[PDB]
């Protein structure tokens, strides 16, 4: 348990990012940061899967 | 009016949104249905012996 072992936390960080994108839906900046939370989250999965 | 008519919304649910505004039309051109027509003659009337 890396405290909710990292990758299970990647989603939560990624979960909250939608709250931010939800908070500013037209303001794309929230998407960008949210997109990174997507992209790192996927990579760690690939790395974990690896 | 220049805006959507959905509400600004945020999801916190097992299938729940959260609306927290009013679209601009709903003030700008909103049907305040309680009120009624005020119809008048543009002409005015008098005795005309004088």
């Amino acid at each position: 348990d890396l405290q909710n072992t990292g990758i299970l936390q990647d989603l939560e960080n990624y979960n909250k990012a939608w709250n931010d994108f939800a908070s500013n839906p037209n303001e794309n900046a929230t998407k960008i940061a949210l997109v990174k939370a997507s992209q790192t989250l996927t990579e760690s999965v690939n790395n974990t899967f690896a | 009016y220049y805006g959507d008519k959905n509400n600004i919304n945020v999801v916190t649910g097992a299938g729940t949104e959260s609306p927290y505004n009013i679209p601009g039309w709903d003030l700008f051109f909103k049907a305040d249905g309680d009120y009624k027509k005020q119809i008048s003659t543009n002409v005015s009337f008098t005795d005309n012996r004088w």
